[PDB]
RNA sequence: AGGAGUGGAGCCUGCGGCUUAAUUUGACUCAACACGGGAAACCUCACCCGGCCCGGACACGGACAGGAUUGACAGAUUGAUAGCUCUUUCUCGAUUCCGUGGGUGGUGGUGCAUGGCCGUUCUUAGUUGGUGGAGCGAUUUGUCUGGUUAAUUCCGAUAACGAACGAGACUCUGGCAUGCUAACUAGUUACGCGACCGGUCGGCGUAACUUCUUAGAGGGACAAGUGGCGUUCAGCCACCCGAGAUUGAGCAAUAACAGGUCUGUGAUGCCCUUAGAUGUCCGGGGCUGCACGCGCGCUACACUGACUGGCUCAGCGUGUGCCUACCCUACGCCGGCAGGCGCGGGUAACCCGUUGAACCCCAUUCGUGAUGGGGAUCGGGGAUUGCAAUUAUUCCCCAUGAACGAGGAAUUCCCAGUAAGUGCGGGUCAUAAGCUUGCGUUGAUUAAGUCCCUGCCCUUUGUACACACCGCCCGU
């Protein structure tokens, strides 16, 4: 099947949207963080990275293959040409993916809406991010919908470095009254090489080497084996 | 937040169901008791179908169900 | 129910054959690219398998306009409480080890 | 690949647009070797996003 | 479904002034000191 | 003391009440009114001349061999190759036939229950903790006299110190490389043929690491140099040198609107319509008419206004076999060229294409001007080929004159490759545009200012306001 390049990027880029939601909405209780897709010589791989991977395997890689075979019926793979595997993210604190649903599923598991998202910020920060915060907007109880917002540490808001430096994540949680919606966003820690967070710095940030150290007495007098 | 308004006529309409007779004449009839019933006129001799095509008669331009089949000749 | 007979027996026959399938939301579509090429018209065959996960005993994951059904134990068990065939006909679960 | 949408989900507000952009980057080499030798050097796990294309003339 | 709890630090922050300011002021002090 | 472009001189649409049937649902100051990407013959239409197919897990009334659903133009319904003429009755012979119901859910209501998104307050610089000072306290300082900046931007001052957002930085985008990285798809070639009386000559002729083109790694601009003003601070002005001495944009705080969206959404709480589930029925007159009742638009004023396929000239992009058998088109059909027939190319720097009936210009010409100089309803020659077109598709011209040369109070937009003229792509889509979103091309007049109007921000001040002046309030 021959298509133009433009058409088979668009295409590559909805396989890859629609993939996600899809799983999104399967696995979100498994802790699911995102997805990576790798196209290769006969080998098209499906990296699922979550949080807890005893159920996305399940018992004897079961839940693997029916996502497998589900994939392949869905999307047109030829039989046996995908192989989606599942591993673990090392730093679960700096993903808002994952922190939107450990909030969404600490706030329908039974607690205190504060507590909650205060506990959240908490384990945000101790990961090592430089800041967060968490706004949960809807019905708060009563008729009007309330709004709070929790932000602990710095993030910014605008320019360029926030595709990069903040990651953000909106989830909604339905409650017996309504729907509430919860917003994540964590700014990343810089990190050269590792990929933890982003490899550049703050642009507004000015780095200093500092000069080499000279500790030299009237008379130079050096100490020698 | 509007229909047709299609509610001032026929307020209030009666079933539309047919009490067809239920003792078949147009289609079976044989007033002979025998096994052999038989038309007076050639029967068609196609083979497209059973032996025992049942054809009925009215005053002209029957209509049959699948084709509208007409007695003619040809 | 807008359902016939024949083909519903067809269509239980190839959901035994079958059992865990995807399947796009559609009611009066006969050609759904995934799902043609069994020997009927795909409008009943398609709704027919929609309509037989769909009673309302057996459970769904859908989006993106596209039904995934997995067989869990509800399916095996409703299969035994309403066809009440037993899996000795073996499915496509029994395998890969 | 450009694409001008509407912000709003709704008809209501100023007009304000999305300006949504692809920017598709390609490269061509062409060399002289026996297939071998590029099945070879196709081999250095291409890293993801990047579609490679090989072809004889 | 199911709903979302509240503490009384919460419910006071958000009836201070409303209907049921009385109340939420009633168990937040209970909170704080009720033994 | 400025103007340019005139809502009336060169192509229609949105919305607000009434002709038996039309002015077909949300939104109404900025922050509604070609907005819902909303160009609706069917289909998502639902004020359409009358209706038919289907609905059912939970408690139900008529408790099964016909209890009739969609296929005949003829001797008919107000349209309707659906059959309802009161008729009609082989095509699955379990489409189940009338009943407010939680429906294999509704584009049903509520955006005064919500999520998400968007718009705005608010395009301006604004906002906030911690610790420390002041106050009984609400609060205040920090967040400032002043100078400076586009900027809460800096200098500095300082009962504050140290910080956090926003601004800036940043990202994309232009403008410059006789430097680099090198290209059988567009651009060189003199060990060259397709040339005589020593000027390179187009399907083919392409061992220069490329200047035009493409795109990457870098460079380059910093108020850097000089002069002047200024606490000689931050800065401002001018001028050589420079491709350039702030090019567009994108992103964008805190606190808020009962702002819009339940008709974008298996995003949703609650509550509820028809047995035509907005389930279906390319069944079936719903517009688009013209009291500008309103809003957005289709809109150059004579040598400059116009014709030698005329040697200037485009660039942004799009384009086809998984439900796209509705792609972009070259070349040959020759009634006179887009074109209904053929035959090829292109999934694209490859073909359309050095962009298939081109601008501005050019003795059809006016030595002045109601003429040749510009289009006043409005007829033909062949029709792009569309279930209709008229009740929105469709292509040059014959000179019968258009108030034919600056425009009621009321107003909108705009500072240079800008306004305006001009056409070409994309979205919508079948080529579907007078819409929008972009792109080029021709190309200015004015201004380098101010707070007069309309508003915004930083301070001081008054207040009987706090629903915050569309406030409060006084007297028959």
């Amino acid at each position: 099947v021959q298509i133009s390049k433009k058409r088979k990027f668009v295409a590559d880029g909805i396989f890859k949207a629609e993939l996600n939601e899809f799983l999104t909405r399967e696995l979100a209780e498994d802790g699911y963080s995102g997805v990576e897709v790798r196209v290769t010589p006969t080998r098209t791989e499906i990296i699922i990275l979550a949080t807890r991977t005893q159920n996305v395997l399940g018992e004897k890689g079961r839940r693997i293959r029916e996502l497998t075979a589900v994939v392949q019926k869905r999307f047109g793979f030829p039989e046996g040409s995908v192989e989606l595997y599942a591993e673990k993210v090392a730093t679960r604190g700096l993903c808002a993916i994952a922190q939107a649903e450990s909030l969404r599923y600490k706030l329908l598991g039974g607690l205190a809406v504060r507590r909650a998202c205060y506990g959240v910020l908490r384990f945000i920060m101790e990961s090592g991010a430089k800041g967060c915060e968490v706004v949960v907007s809807g019905k708060l109880r009563g008729q009007r919908a309330k709004s709070m917002k929790f932000v602990d540490g710095l993030m910014i808001h605008s320019g360029d470095p926030v595709n990069y430096y903040v990651d953000t994540a909106v989830r909604h949680v339905l409650l017996r009254q309504g729907v509430l919606g919860i917003k994540v966003k964590i700014m990343l820690p810089w990190d050269p090489t590792g990929k933890i967070g982003p490899k550049k710095p703050l642009p507004d940030h000015v780095s200093i080497v500092e000069p080499k150290d000279e500790i030299l007495p009237t008379t130079p007098i050096s100490e020698q084996k | 937040k509007k229909r047709k308004k299609k509610s001032y006529t026929t307020p209030k309409k009666n079933k539309h169901k047919r009490k067809k007779v239920k003792l078949a004449v147009l289609k079976y009839y044989k007033v002979d008791e025998n096994g052999k019933i038989s038309r007076l006129r050639r029967e068609c001799p196609s083979d497209e179908c059973g032996a025992g095509v049942f054809m009925a008669s009215h005053f002209d331009r029957h209509y049959c169900g699948k084709c509208c089949l007409t007695y003619c000749f040809n | 129910m807008l359902m016939p007979k024949k083909n519903r027996i067809a269509i239980y026959e190839l959901l035994f054959k079958e059992g865990v399938m995807v399947a796009k939301k559609d009611v009066h579509m006969p050609k759904h690219p995934e799902l043609a090429d069994k020997n009927v018209p795909n409008l009943h065959v398609m709704k027919a398998m929609q309509s037989l996960k769909s009673r309302g005993y057996v459970k769904e994951q859908f989006a993106w306009r596209h039904f995934y059904w997995y067989l869990t134990n509800e399916g095996i068990q409703y299969l035994r409480d309403y066809l009440h065939l037993p899996p000795e006909i073996v499915p496509a679960t029994l395998r890969r080890s | 690949l450009r694409i001008t949408t509407r912000k709003t989900p709704c008809g209501e507000g100023s007009k304000t647009w999305d300006r949504f952009q692809m920017r598709i980057h390609k490269r061509l080499i062409d060399l002289h070797s026996p297939s071998e030798i590029v099945k070879q050097i196709t081999s250095i796990s291409i890293e993801p996003g990047v579609e490679v294309e090989v072809t004889i003339a | 479904g199911t709903d979302l709890v509240t503490d009384p630090f919460e419910d006071f922050e958000f009836n201070c002034n409303t209907k049921y300011s009385g109340g939420v002021t009633r168990n937040l002090m209970r909170e704080l000191n009720g033994g």
